[PDB]
C-alpha cells in the first residue's frame, strides 16, 4: 500500500534571534572604529534580513540567503560600521585602498554575505582580517553596511536557523516523517505511558513503534502499511483462460 | 547546453527584465588580460565523448 | 574516609521507553561494589582540585545545603574559558567565561572565588535526604543527572536502587580536566569515578528501571549477561575467554 | 531455534560492515552519490 499523503510536521521556528540589533539599530561606529557583534543561543532567520526593503546591495561570499537557513554555525560575528557609498567595495575578499588596509580588512577567504567614518590615511602595517587597530571624514554618502562572518568550529553549532525544541506541531495518517523520525505507516492513538523525557518507544526487535507527538503530548502507536505477496489460480490454459487472484 | 539571458530572479518580486535587488544578468564577461594570473588565463579546452 | 558503592550509580542512558523487556548497553557507569572515598571537605580543610577523567559520580547529604555548587576548567585561569555552576536559594547560576579564580574559592556568606572575567560565552538560570549526580562531558556537552530520595543512614550509602533521571544535555563545547566543589562559608560528600562497563537493564510494564546486573562483577553476572535472563536452570555453561 | 534463527537475521540489519551509518537516507543525505554508492554497495553486500 503506498502512501497517499505526506504531511511532514516540524515545530514553529522559534525563538527569533536579535537581528534588529544591528540591522535595524540607529547606530553605526566608525570604521576604523567597527564593532564585531556576536551572536549564539538563536535561531539566525535570514529571510528578514534578505527580504528587507530598501538595501542598496546585497552582496554574498560563499553563501546563499535562501540556503543560510539551512546552515548551523558555532559563532557567527556581524560586523557593523558607517562607510561612504564609493568605498563600499573595500568589504571584500582582497580588495586594497585605504580603508581595508588602514581601516577594517576584510579576510581574502571569507565566508558571509556583505549587505548595505573616518579615513586612516598612515600605517606601518597592513591590517590583519577583522583587525581594530585604533583623518576626519566630513559627511556633506554614508551607509550602513552589516558584514555576517560565519566561523565553524569544534564546539556545539547553536545558530542554524530551524525550529530549536518546544513549540507547535500536529500529526496526521502519513509517511510519516517527524522530526528525527522517518518511514512510513498508519498512526492510532496510543494507550501507553511515557515518563516526561521519554519521546520514543522500541519493540524487542530494536524497532520503532509508539512516537509522542511534541506539542500536545500524546503518544500515537505506528502501524506499518500492508504488504503481501499475489498469487494468481488458474486451470491448464487448455481448459479456460478465466483466472482468480489471491 | 543552455544559451539564454533571461534576467534571473532571486526573490519574489518580479524583475521585469531589469536589474537590482535580486535580479542578476547570468553572464559575466570574462576579464582575460596579459597582466592577468596563471589561474585566470584563458584555456582552449576540448571535450571529446 | 570509605565507604563503597553498593548498588549505586544507575542512570537512564537514553529517552527511549521499553516495557516488561531486558536490555544489554555498554556505557560509563559506576562499578558495582566499587568503594567511594567519603570525604570531609572542612572539619583543618581539604577542599581541593580533582581530576574529571572521563567522569565523575557525586553524592551528598546535606539540610544546610553548604555545598552551593562546582567549578569546572582546564588550568582553572583566566587564560581559557572555564565552567562554573552556582546554586542559588532563589535561581541557578551557569557560567561559561574566561574566569580569574582564586587560590580559594568560597561564597563568602563577599564573592571570593575569582577576581576578574575575560570572555563569557554561556549563561543560563532555571531530611536525611540525599541528592545524587552524574557529570560527563562527550563531544563537547556537558549532561546531568539527578534523583532525590530519604535515607535514615548519615555515614554510608544506603543501599537499594533507584535509577538517576535525565535533567541537562548542555551544548558548550570545553575542553574538561579537573574540578572542584563549591562550597558556602560564614561538609561531607562522596566521590565516584565512572568507566566503561557492560550492564542488564530491567523495565517494568511503566517503563521504570527497576534492577540492573554488571556483566564484570563475576561468573555468575557473566552467566546472566549471556543468557539474557535473570534466572540460572541448572547446568553448564561457556563465557568462553582466555589468558 | 526457528525464533532464534528470525531474530538474529532481524537483528543483522543495524550493523554498519565497515560504511559511515547503518541507514540509507543518512548516506544519501550526508554525501555526494560518488561515495554514498560505494557505502550502499558495502551494505549490500552485508545484508546478502
Ligand atoms: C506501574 O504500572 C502499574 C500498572 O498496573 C501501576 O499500577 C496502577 O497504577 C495506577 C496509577 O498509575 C493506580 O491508579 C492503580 O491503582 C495501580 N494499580 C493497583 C492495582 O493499585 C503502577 O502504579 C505503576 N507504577 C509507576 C511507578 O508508575
Ligand atoms: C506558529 O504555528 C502556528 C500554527 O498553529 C501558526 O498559526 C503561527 O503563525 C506560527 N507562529 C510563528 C511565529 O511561527
Ligand atoms: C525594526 O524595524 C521596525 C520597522 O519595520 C521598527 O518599527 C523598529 O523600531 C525597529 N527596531 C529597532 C530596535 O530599531
Ligand atoms: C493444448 O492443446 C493443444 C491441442 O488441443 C495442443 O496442441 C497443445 O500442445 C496443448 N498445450 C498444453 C499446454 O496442454
Ligand atoms: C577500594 O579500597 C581499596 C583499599 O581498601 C583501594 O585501594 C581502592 O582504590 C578502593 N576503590 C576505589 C576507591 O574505587
Ligand atoms: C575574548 O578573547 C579574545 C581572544 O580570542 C579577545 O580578542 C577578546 O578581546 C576577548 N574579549 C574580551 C576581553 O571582552
Ligand atoms: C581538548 O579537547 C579535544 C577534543 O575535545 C582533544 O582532542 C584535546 O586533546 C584536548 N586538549 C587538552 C589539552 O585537554
Amino acid at each position: 500500500v503506498q502512501p497517499t499523503e505526506s504531511i511532514v510536521r516540524f515545530p514553529n521556528i522559534t525563538n527569533l534571534c536579535p537581528f534588529g540589533e544591528v540591522f535595524n539599530a540607529t547606530r553605526f561606529a566608525s570604521v576604523y572604529a567597527w564593532n564585531r557583534k556576536r551572536i549564539s543561543n538563536c535561531v539566525a532567520d535570514y529571510s528578514v534580513l534578505y527580504n528587507s526593503a530598501s538595501f542598496s546591495t546585497f552582496k554574498c561570499y560563499g553563501v546563499s540567503p535562501t540556503k543560510l537557513n539551512d546552515l548551523c554555525f558555532t559563532n557567527v560575528y556581524a560586523d557593523s560600521f558607517v562607510i561612504r557609498g564609493d568605498e563600499v567595495r573595500q568589504i571584500a575578499p582582497g580588495q586594497t585602498g585605504k580603508i581595508a588596509d588602514y581601516n577594517y580588512k576584510l579576510p581574502d577567504d571569507f565566508t558571509g554575505c556583505v549587505i548595505a567614518y573616518l579615513y586612516r590615511l598612515f600605517r606601518k602595517s597592513n591590517l590583519k582580517p577583522f583587525e581594530r587597530d585604533i583623518q576626519s571624514y566630513g559627511f556633506q554618502q554614508p551607509y550602513r553596511v552589516v558584514v555576517l562572518s560565519f566561523e565553524l568550529l569544534h564546539a556545539p553549532a547553536t545558530v542554524c536557523g530551524p525550529k530549536k525544541s518546544t513549540n507547535l506541531v500536529k500529526n496526521k495518517c502519513v509517511n510519516f516523517n517527524f522530526n528525527g523520525l522517518t518511514g512510513t505507516g498508519v498512526l492510532t492513538e496510543s494507550n501507553k505511558k511515557f515518563l516526561p523525557f521519554q519521546q520514543f518507544g522500541r519493540d524487542i526487535a530494536d524497532t520503532t513503534d509508539a512516537v509522542r507527538d511534541p506539542q500536545t503530548l500524546e503518544i500515537l502507536d505506528i502501524t506499518p502499511c500492508s504488504f503481501g505477496g499475489v498469487s494468481v489460480i488458474t486451470p491448464g490454459t487448455n481448459t479456460s483462460n478465466q483466472v482468480a487472484v489471491l | 547546453r543552455d544559451i539564454s539571458t533571461e534576467i534571473y530572479q532571486a526573490g519574489s518580486t518580479p524583475c521585469n527584465g531589469v536589474e537590482g535587488f535580486n535580479c542578476y544578468f547570468p553572464l559575466q564577461s570574462y576579464g582575460f588580460q596579459p597582466t592577468n594570473g596563471v589561474g585566470y588565463q584563458p584555456y582552449r579546452v576540448v571535450v571529446l565523448s | 574516609a570509605y565507604t563503597n558503592s553498593f548498588t549505586r550509580g544507575v542512570y537512564y542512558p537514553d529517552k527511549v521507553f521499553r516495557s516488561s523487556v531486558l536490555h544489554s548497553t555498554q556505557d560509563l557507569f559506576l562499578p558495582f561494589f566499587s568503594n567511594v572515598t567519603w570525604f570531609h571537605a572542612i572539619h583543618r580543610f581539604d577542599n581541593p582540585v580533582l581530576p574529571f577523567n572521563d567522569g565523575v559520580y557525586f553524592a551528598s547529604t546535606e539540610k544546610s545545603n553548604i555545598i552551593r555548587g562546582w567549578i569546572f576548567g582546564t588550568t582553572l585561569d583566566s587564560k581559557t574559558q572555564s565552567l562554573l555552576i552556582v546554586n542559588n536559594a532563589t535561581n541557578v547560576v551557569i557560567k561559561v567565561c574566561e574566569f580569574q579564580f582564586c587560590n580559594d574559592p568560597f561564597l563568602g556568606v563577599e564573592f571570593r572565588v575569582y577576581s576578574s572575567a575575560n570572555n563569557c560565552t554561556f549563561e543560563y538560570v532555571s531530611f536525611k535526604n540525599l541528592r545524587e549526580f552524574v557529570f560527563k562531558n562527550i563531544d563537547g556537552y556537558f549532561k546531568i543527572y539527578s534523583k532525590h530520595t530519604p535515607i535514615n543512614l548519615v555515614r554510608d550509602l544506603p543501599q537499594g536502587f533507584s535509577a538517576l533521571e535525565p535533567l541537562v544535555d548542555l551544548p558548550i563545547g570545553i575542553n574538561i580536566t579537573r574540578f572542584q566543589t563549591l562550597l558556602a562559608l560564614h561538609a561531607a560528600y562522596y566521590v565516584g569515578y565512572l568507566q566503561p562497563r557492560t550492564f542488564l537493564l530491567k523495565y517494568n510494564e511503566n517503563g521504570t528501571i527497576t534492577d540492573a546486573v554488571d556483566c564484570a562483577l563475576d561468573p555468575l553476572s557473566e552467566t546472566k549477561c549471556t543468557l539474557k535472563s535473570f534466572t540460572v536452570e541448572k547446568g553448564i555453561y561457556q563465557t568462553s575467554n582466555f589468558r | 531455534q526457528n525464533a532464534q534463527a528470525l531474530n538474529t537475521l532481524v537483528k543483522q540489519l543495524s550493523s554498519n560492515f565497515g560504511a559511515i551509518s547503518s541507514v540509507l537516507n543518512d548516506i544519501l543525505s550526508r554525501l555526494d552519490p560518488p561515495e554514498a554508492e560505494v557505502q550502499i554497495d558495502r551494505l549490500i553486500n552485508g545484508r546478502l
